């Protein structure tokens, strides 16, 4: 499954760098040349949504009160909700990314940034494993770029 | 649930945000 | 002083309408030219400031605990403290006026519609009391209009 | 008073920036 490994290749490393404060200069291994510009695109637009949004992903993350690796499920849950009208679009795909970073550092605050990856896993399964057909007809991470391209 | 509620507002959000970039 | 009562025509028209959903169209009695097209602007900005930060703005209104007359004047406190740094530009103008109208509308749902007008009396007095040389400068309302037309 | 109004203020003030620059851009 090509999608799902190049899609947790870039979702995994946005989650890992903004939890932690630096971005990694190691190449994309599984992501050919669209995951470099995809990352690029993903830290701009990520970042912009977390300043946007931050005292109300915030107040979510209490509620959800997610504290180690069971507790991702619910992140899970609430995707599928979002997406369950029917609509998919990039807009909602990386709001739940960028909430899913303000998750990850909160993770490493705490200490358990052993429950990362298996975030990152979790998102990515609600996307390509539920949206794949979706995915696939806008060419996957190449159309991410081309739709958050700045003039 | 509050995970209803907290998807209906990813979503609106999402949306919002989407409705920038496709004009 | 025009430019207060230009002002507060705006603002209050503004929160008024949210607080009751309804768009009156009693015309703007003294706004001139500029407040006609004001209002309009008003109403799409401030609709879509609404929309893009109701959860943390419902948040914000908690913390606050408005419930009364006396209580109206903590949104002019929050206000002197976003400009304490010095900057003034449109964007936190709009994004302060959109919040008293989330805040309108929550004083109308605990019958407290009397203290609306405080409300955006409060929120002028701020604006134009101690902003008034950078409103004259950026053309007052016209100024506004421009800087978000679309 | 203070305290939660000064928070509240930055809140308003990163959002106002926000919005601010997708018009001044």
């Amino acid at each position: 499954d090509d999608l799902y490994r190049q899609s947790l290749e870039i979702i995994s490393r946005y989650l890992r760098e903004q939890a932690t404060g630096s971005k990694d200069s190691k190449p994309l291994g599984e992501a050919g040349a669209a995951g470099r510009r995809a990352l690029e695109t993903l830290r701009r637009v990520g970042d912009g949504v977390q300043r946007n949004h931050e005292t109300a992903f915030q107040g979510m993350l209490r509620k959800l009160d997610i504290k180690n690796e069971d507790d991702v499920k619910s992140l899970s849950r609430v995707m599928i909700h979002v997406f369950s009208d029917g609509v998919t679009n990039w807009g909602r795909i990386v709001t739940l990314i960028s909430f899913g970073a303000f998750v990850a550092k909160h993770l490493k605050t705490i200490n358990q940034e052993s429950c990362i990856e298996p975030l990152a896993e979790s998102i990515t399964d609600v996307l390509v494993r539920t949206k794949r057909d979706w995915l696939v007809k806008q060419r996957g991470w190449d159309g991410f770029v081309e739709f958050f391209h700045v003039e | 649930r509050p995970e209803i509620r907290i998807a209906q507002e990813l979503r609106r959000x999402g949306d919002e945000f989407n409705a920038t970039y496709a004009r």
